[PDB]
């Protein structure tokens, strides 16, 4: 199984800064990871698929780089409707680990 | 038997690549090339050892066996159909698809003879230095250097292919000699992606007879065996090294017992036996300038 | 005079394997490499007293030492290639710990 | 004989090249072709003087050699499984994978004659500039500079095949005349990336009879073979400078005696002497 | 032998400054060049791999580029954490050299 | 009349070298060209005159001078090629120290 | 033979300026032009190979561009160092012509 680790356990910051979440998998996982938005009482909804393009519907601020073993997710100015989780996802292999 | 040698049975240590080569890495400059036993595809070859037969000294006349004709097969073609596997994909900008299968530069020979396939040597870049232990290379049977003429042809690099696995099929090619007993049959197909071809039936065969009829008669009692077949080379999802690939060959030989006239005086071989059976030794000089032998005298009566 | 190397968590003889000895003054220096398909690759200087060797199903490497000994003295690593390959040059991310 | 000449026996002065077509440089502009003398793969001649036969001058009969068959064979083809080594690799972009294989225009002819090959001139381009020294071209032959009928078949670009790795193949070409006592075979296969293919045996051979069962009989005492066996080009990991290659070709004949009538007319001799 | 040559002996420079560390080897290495950062008393780290690209962990500050004879790592603003020596290796040949 | 460019710490016979003369008041002025595979190629104005050989195994160029020797003069240089090559047009960078 | 012909005869400018020499061939050289700089009392040196690089060792406010009849050899900000001849040489045929 792969594990996968996120360097910011929690980011605090205000409306129209940046901030940058980053994954990391213990094996290759060559560019497949994902990277989701859970609102406090949803479904988690997709932002950013296969690391490198944007869900339908996703704003220009998110964006999604990185390939191989280290991954990052970046957004310029935040939103008040970004106030939610960010869970990464590696689909590489079985089992898929979050 | 080309590359891998069929010893660490286990499939991890040697990764058992058994079957396949172990992995071409190119060279590093013009005059810097070391081509790595374990990758170079060689000659397989085997020797039946049938038996004695039986004789007639009143006529001075012999028996001995004759491969009439042969059945050859290479085994396991739809084994290529493994498109799962961790080869090059073919979609590659996401790596998706299918597993690039084998294919490449084939090269089929077989060959069936009454005694050792003879071949000569000639390689491409003769700066090439192969591994000087191991494998037989040009510099092995002539003890110097190899030399421009071994880039075309030298009648001075040739050999017999007596021992197994060993002859590198890049530098050893089957020789057309003067007075030949065996038959050999072969083809080359270059490229680097040409799709490799093969064909199975259990139905045709193949004739050894000779223009007269005679066939490859066997020398001393053993019958010889030998083959290459490379099937093309795999590509990994890195650096993209380019294991070979080879099948195993299956041949089924007809022979029969031939009337054949010993053309040597039994005296001559009775001395060639005893001269091979005995050491050969030094002692003190009984001949030349410095003999020890004092007189000699013949008498009649 | 012979070495010992321990490697655990992969498959270790699908990796090829150098060694990189590190004076504390001059910096790091290339000694050996074996790759999987054993083959021994030598610095120039060293080139006919060491011996790197690695011992399969064991999972340590032996650079058996100058068996001379005389001027060669530094730190000893170990590195281990990035992939699982045949190809000679793989840029080894994996440092040992140092002796 | 395809270019680097065999002499320069270093493998470091010479690069040795031997085998190989030296290197291959494009014209500059259309009008300026000069391609050079160590650059053309030329064609491949011997001559096996045979023994004098008979000494029947006073009758019109007189025995004289004459090849029965043949058994040709191309040796070297594995050899073109040296995949390591420096040429232009498989995968590019990194510099890495396999050094790419021989491949690209083969051209395979040869000929068992009893007299010299008959060539005709027929060229792609009438203007190149072929360096009339070391090398015979069309204009070493008519004397004159190439006509444009020299695109086409011109009865006079006629020559025959004296010299040895002297006449280059994209020029001279084994000419059917008329009358002929050699027998040449030949094939050719264009592409820029066509993998070559080859056939070993030592099984079966070739007939050299003529329709009337004579075949090449042997005129002075001689027996000429020629070939030529271009197996495609190497791209070198540079300036994509191709270079021939060539096998070498290995023949067997089987001669036998025929009686003739006398091709020596003792009337040009007492006429000479008039 | 490659003997490979470093043009800064010695680069003194505050925090927030940039670095520029160039390579040279005495015959062509195409691509292959590695960059360790070694910190006292700890096994050299792998930083910049193949010359142009950042190893798993790496900051964005670092940047590897040039190919053939003249190699280059970059920092724009240097860190604490980057009071490191710098080794440049040629893997392309062997023996490799440091 | 017979000039002579030593030149150490490769192989001399792989690369193809220049010469260059440098009047001091009008620049730099091609005059010859050898390759590996050697032939001459020369400047207009000096078709016939000079004559560029190389000696292997000897390792140095003689450009035989005009042998009339009557308008020419300059600093002479040498230039070898940057690769090995059978190409004729490959940037010769490593001139020589000049005459 | 080719006739090469430079656009500025002499310039004079000071440090920190840009300068832009040109060259015209009076037939096509596809990409085979070189950029040789003088300094007085030295062999000329390579600087700008085959008219789109830069020779190993030349700093970046080095350029060459173009390609055909039309070639230039641009500096950004001049330096000490970059006071001498520059030759531009066409290496397409022969004869070559400086």
């Amino acid at each position: 199984d792969i594990v996968m680790t996120q360097s910011p356990t929690s980011m605090s910051i205000s409306v129209g800064d940046r901030v940058t979440m980053n994954c990391r998998a213990s094996q290759n996982v060559y560019s497949n990871v994902d990277w989701y938005q859970q609102k406090t009482g949803q479904s988690p909804k997709l932002v950013i698929y296969k690391a490198s393009n944007r869900y339908t519907g996703v704003p220009d601020r998110f964006t999604g780089s990185g390939s191989g073993t280290y991954f990052t997710l970046t957004i310029t100015n935040i939103q008040t409707e970004d106030l939610a989780v960010y869970y990464c996802l590696q689909s590489n292999a079985f089992p898929f680990t979050f | 038997r080309m590359g891998q040698p069929p010893t660490p049975e286990s499939l991890t240590e040697g990764g058992q690549y058994y079957g396949w080569s172990r992995g071409i890495n190119l060279a590093t400059s013009d005059t810097e090339d070391s081509p790595e036993n374990n990758t170079l595809p060689t000659w397989s070859m085997a020797k039946l050892q049938l038996p004695m037969l039986n004789e007639d000294l009143t006529c001075d006349t012999l028996q001995m066996w004759e491969a009439v004709s042969v059945k050859t097969e290479v085994v396991g073609s739809g084994s290529l159909l493994d498109v799962h596997g961790f080869n090059k994909p073919t979609d590659t900008v996401n790596t998706k698809g299918i597993s690039t299968p084998v294919e490449g530069s084939q090269y089929h020979v077989f060959a069936v003879g009454g005694e050792p396939l003879d071949l000569q040597g000639l390689v491409t870049d003769a700066r090439t230095k192969y591994k000087e232990e191991g494998v037989v290379t040009i510099k092995t049977i002539t003890k110097k250097d190899m030399v421009n003429k071994d880039q075309v042809l030298n009648p001075i690099s040739k050999a017999k292919l007596d021992k197994d696995g060993m002859y590198p099929v890049e530098i050893w090619h089957p020789d057309p000699a003067k007075n030949e007993n065996t038959r050999y049959f072969g083809n080359y197909t270059g490229g680097t992606t040409t799709p490799p071809v093969l064909q199975f039936t259990n139905t045709l065969t193949t004739v050894l007879l000779d223009e007269n009829g005679v066939g490859p008669l066997c020398k001393g009692e053993g019958l010889y065996l030998s083959c290459v077949d490379i099937m093309g080379w795999r590509v990994t999802r890195n650096y993209d090294v380019h294991h070979w690939r080879g099948l195993p060959r299956y041949f089924k030989i007809t022979l029969r017992k031939r009337w054949v006239k010993n053309p040597y005086p039994m005296a001559s071989l009775i001395s060639s036996l005893f001269n091979n059976m005995l050491p050969q030794v030094q002692g003190q000089p009984m001949e030349g300038e410095n003999t020890q032998v004092e007189e000699v005298r013949v008498y009649d009566g | 005079l012979k070495l010992s190397c321990s490697a655990s968590g992969f498959t270790f003889s699908s990796y090829g394997m150098h060694w990189i000895r590190q004076v504390p003054g001059k910096g790091l220096d290339w000694v050996a490499y074996i790759s999987s398909a054993s083959d021994t690759f030598y610095a120039d200087a060293v080139k006919e007293r060491f011996t790197i060797s690695r011992d399969n199903a064991k999972n340590t490497l032996y650079l058996r030492l100058n068996s001379l000994k005389s001027e060669d003295t530094a730190i000893y690593y170990c590195a281990r290639t990035r992939y699982p390959t045949d190809h000679f040059y793989d840029w080894f991310p994996y440092w040992g710990q140092g002796t």
